[PDB]
């Protein structure tokens, strides 16, 4: 098993909540990665004990060229560590902040391996929920990672009651208390590309009711400059029924997807 | 923060890592975890 002693520690990559994220070495393999930290009192004085260990049992059992990696994790007195695939490239959302918007090929390119890790993620009964730039990561040569599992579920029978995520990703069957499904992920996918290409989200209002508002209605309002085919897509995603809603499998399979995606898959072992 | 983790020494290591990707699966995947019950209990 490992020890803290085991790493290199490089510097500190970001803070968070339960401790911080640390640029590290394994020393035996000189192998690079990231360490998350996590202090043992402050989760459960915070009581997220449970939430915590769900995060790491769904996302240490996922193997995808686009989800983020756990290698393993370990844990001594006072800490519980996380051996993480390091994402040189960073933040996506800082990247999209600093570009404004993204164009056609970076987008079409995120939405593949989205879809992809997305449909992986589907196959084996988990939700995300939780889809949104903030959320991903960017690899050696810029491909998307999905970083954080916070409000995922493994859902293998029951439809999910949950009211999750991201004032702005919000699906209408989340806003109407309705039940809901993986199905909510094709929801927030059109979210996402509609925002990789704006740089806003659809329904960005100043109140939490006009948002709602929007929602339900799917009051969508496509900036002039957004090609046919990138709209046709985000309007296929951002369907209020969601059976209606283009699957995973077809986001990948959209012309305007094939058209523009440069998606390169990572060396593997 | 050490010479390998920044700069030329960094992206030289990240490159490698890229293209030569070793076996994690084996390397790490294999090693044994504390259960997700006793990560709360002692080290
Ligand atoms: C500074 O932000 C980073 C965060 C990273 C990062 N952050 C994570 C932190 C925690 C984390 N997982 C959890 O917190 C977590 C919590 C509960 C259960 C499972 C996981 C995943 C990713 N992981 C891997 N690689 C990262 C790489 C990061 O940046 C690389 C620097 C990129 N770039 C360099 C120069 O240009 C601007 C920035």
């Amino acid at each position: 098993k490992f020890t803290i002693d085991d790493f290199d520690i490089g510097r500190p990559l970001g803070k968070g909540k339960f401790g911080n994220v640390y640029l590290a070495r394994e020393k035996q393999n000189k192998f690079i990665m990231a360490l998350k930290v996590l202090f043992k009192s402050q989760l459960e004085k915070e009581g997220v004990e449970h939430q915590l260990r769900r995060e790491i049992e769904i996302q240490s059992h996922l193997r995808h060229p686009n989800i983020l990696r756990m290698y393993n994790y370990f844990h001594d007195r006072k800490r519980i560590y996380l051996m993480l695939e390091f994402a040189p490239r960073g933040e996506l959302y800082k990247e999209l902040q600093k570009h404004g918007r993204f164009d056609e090929q970076r987008s079409a390119t995120f939405m593949e391996e989205l879809a992809d890790a997305l449909h992986y993620c589907h196959e084996r009964k988990v939700i995300h929920r939780d889809i949104k730039p903030e959320n991903l990561l960017m690899g050696y040569k810029g491909e998307l990672k999905i970083a954080d599992f916070g409000w995922s579920v493994h859902a293998p029978s029951l439809r999910r009651r949950t009211m999750c995520g991201t004032l702005d990703y919000l699906p209408p069957e989340m806003i109407e208390g309705k039940t809901h499904d993986e199905k909510v992920d094709l929801w927030c996918a059109g979210v996402l590309c509609y925002e990789f290409l704006v740089g806003m989200p659809p329904f960005d209002s100043p109140s939490h009711t006009e948002t709602h508002r929007r929602i339900v209605n799917v009051d969508l309002k496509f900036p002039p400059f957004l090609s046919d085919g990138s709209k046709d897509l985000i309007s296929k995603l951002l369907r209020y029924h969601p059976p209606q809603r283009l699957p995973l499998k077809g986001v990948m399979e959209h012309p305007w997807v094939k058209a523009n995606s440069r998606r390169v898959l990572p060396p593997v072992y | 923060i050490p010479a390998w983790a920044s700069g030329n020494l960094l992206t030289q290591a990240i490159r490698q890592q890229y293209y030569k990707p070793i076996d994690v699966d084996r390397m790490y995947g294999t090693i044994d975890s504390p259960k997700l019950e006793e990560l709360f209990n002692k080290s």
